[PDB]
């Protein structure tokens, strides 16, 4: 009902279009870039929308004189006329103006500091059915002003930056009980033995085994579920409310088409009934949308979980590398309630990393291919600033720590030090950085060679 | 400054522990300093005694190197169990 | 030496550019 | 009464230095 400090809410509007209600949200990515761009969720049913680089944590909610007064050094509750630090739920950057354009407007990404009136942000709503002062509840659209540029977060045409112009902006919560199934968590999937999805260097990936043994903790067995209930989406998952599910390593969609075979596709694939899964106590036939969190329905190691299609009825089971292959049948063993466990941060952290590393330099190196023909001069597909802005995070997120550390946070340091460069591992992405040692020794300085000019530090 | 040396020990994963008769010497003499009045001035001559460890870091030492050493139950551990 | 009076000092040269030698030069030679 | 209008001058827009020029011939 109401909005406090830490609470997951996004950002949306429908750009007209030409009387087209373009559901459009707000996505900032990070980890290779500092831009924000936006998240179609008009085509929900057949174009999935991601989330997790949408939400947002409301990390305070102050007033203009004690943030003028901090700025020269519980839960509370939203009031408009206070400045929010808003943060990214994903990358824990937090939202800010930039000093870039794209006119006298201003661009607005992320940034790794919270000082300087960048990442703050006044509140003031759009309608003259509420007021100054009062409480902030849910479907209060609003207009929010930045506080350095003293801008108005405009969107264009698609450009969301600042300006001095305004438009509205809908807030739709996402979320606010722990051992339980909530809404956009990263999980494991005990079998005996887990689920897992085959290893690199390819299939391209896409059937689905089942195995014990170090997989299981490792890269590839790790599932992100998601919800078609746009709003509310971090609410407590219950028995029978949609899954789409999307895989978080290879950045591919679970679908099912029992024609075929259980499918590893993209976006565009995965539209309703090509992948609403739902989960069941028993494997029989037997709520549908609350506006809220809804109630801890299912908890984590102790679940039995019937993993059923809702478009064909079937119910997954494995067939009989250790290849059980899961296929949905129509009834299946008693195997089939299986056990959950879910994974920590860092871990999900890393492993969104992964599929946006790969997307990144498969880019690149086929970037590099058109222009291994002898004679191309059109190839402007080849990313160098969001290949060398990436690359000095990358090289960041696995800075060893200094001497000037206390010993038991050190240790921490080093114990993700460690887990995150095991991940890379066995993922082989040192064998798609090293395919681009290749591709980039072919001269001595190119190409064009304006936009590569930075050939020589790239390479260092 | 001792117990300080072996928490950081603890922490150090080495996916196993060794023997450390260092620690094996230094953990039994710890645990070696451990009719009403007569009765009741040994629980105060007990409490002084581990009053003196417990507020060093003592404490949780033990509960370290428990944490650390998983399934093993060697003589490393069972010094620490006797000044647990 | 103040607060904010800067930030319009940011915010008014923001939206010029400076190109101001067709004022300054062009006409002040006839 | 300088920064109230000039928070009004974002609100409202109203080449500039280019077509200053333009009008010099014109």
């Amino acid at each position: 009902q109401f909005l406090r400090t830490d609470d997951e809410v996004v950002l949306q509007c429908t750009a007209t279009i030409h009387k087209e209600q373009q559901k459009l949200c707000l996505a900032a990515e990070g980890f290779g870039n500092r831009l924000c761009f936006l998240e179609s969720t008009s085509n929900s049913k057949n174009v999935p929308p991601d989330l997790s680089i949408c939400t947002f944590v409301l990390e305070q909610s102050l007033s203009v004189r004690a943030l003028q007064e901090m700025l020269a050094n519980g839960h509370r509750t939203l009031l408009y006329g206070h400045a929010i630090l808003l943060r990214h739920s994903y990358s824990g950057m937090y939202l800010c103006c930039l000093s870039t354009s794209r006119k006298l407007a201003f661009d607005v990404g992320l940034q790794e500091d919270t000082t300087g009136e960048a990442c703050w942000w006044t509140i003031h709503p759009a309608s003259k059915q509420r007021s100054e002062g009062e409480k902030v509840r849910v479907g209060d659209d609003l207009i929010l002003v930045s506080v350095s540029s003293e801008r108005y977060l405009h969107l264009s045409y698609l450009h969301v930056d600042a300006a001095f112009q305004q438009t509205l902006w809908s807030v739709a919560p996402i979320s606010s009980a722990q051992g339980y199934l909530i809404g956009g968590d990263v999980l494991r999937l005990l079998h005996g033995e887990c689920l897992t999805v085959p290893s690199g260097e390819h299939e391209q990936r896409r059937t689905v085994h089942y195995e014990g043994g170090a997989v299981s903790v490792h890269a590839r067995s790790l599932w992100r579920l998601e919800t078609l209930r746009v709003a509310w989406s971090g609410s407590h998952i219950r028995w029978g409310q949609p899954f789409r599910l999307r895989h978080v390593t290879t950045g591919k969609y679970l679908s099912l088409m029992e024609d075929k075979s259980l499918l590893l596709m993209d976006k565009e694939k995965a539209d309703v009934k090509s992948t609403a899964f739902t989960f069941r106590s028993s494997k029989e036939k037997l709520r549908k949308e609350v506006d809220g969190m809804g109630t801890s329905e299912i908890k984590y190691g102790d679940s039995v979980c019937f993993i059923q299609h809702i478009g064909t009825g079937l119910w997954l089971t494995y067939q009989s590398s250790i290849q059980r292959k899961a296929i949905m049948h129509h009834e299946g063993h008693m195997d089939d309630g299986l056990n959950l466990s879910r994974s920590q941060h860092e871990e999900s952290r890393t492993a969104r990393v992964i599929r946006s590393t790969v997307f990144l330099f498969n880019r690149f190196i086929r970037g590099l291919d058109a222009l291994s023909k002898k004679a191309k001069a059109s190839t402007v597909d080849l990313p160098i600033e969001s290949v060398s802005l990436s690359l000095q995070d990358l090289i960041g997120y696995f800075h060893p720590p200094d001497e000037h550390l206390e010993h038991e946070d050190k240790q921490n340091r080093l114990r993700a030090l460690k887990n995150r460069q095991n991940l890379f591992q066995e993922e082989g992405m040192i064998n798609l950085v090293l395919e681009c040692i290749d591709r980039l020794h072919v001269y001595s300085s190119v190409a064009g060679r304006e936009a590569g000019e930075s050939w020589k530090s790239i390479l260092n | 400054q001792l117990i300080l040396l072996f928490s950081r020990t603890a922490l150090t994963e080495k996916c196993k522990l060794e023997e450390d008769f260092l620690y094996m010497a230094y953990a039994d003499i710890m645990a070696k300093s451990c009719s009403f009045e007569e009765k009741e001035m040994e629980k105060q001559k007990l409490l002084y005694q581990q009053a003196r460890l417990h507020d060093r870091g003592a404490a949780e030492m033990v509960l370290q190197t428990i944490s650390a050493s998983k399934g093993e139950t060697g003589p490393m551990v069972a010094a620490t169990l006797k000044l647990g | 030496a103040k607060g904010e009076a800067i930030r319009i000092r940011s915010i008014l040269r923001s939206l010029i550019p400076l190109g101001d030698l067709v004022g300054v030069i062009s006409i002040a030679f006839q | 009464n300088a920064n109230v209008v000039v928070r009004l001058l974002i609100r409202r827009p109203e080449g500039l230095l280019a077509a200053m020029e333009e009008a010099i011939k014109i």
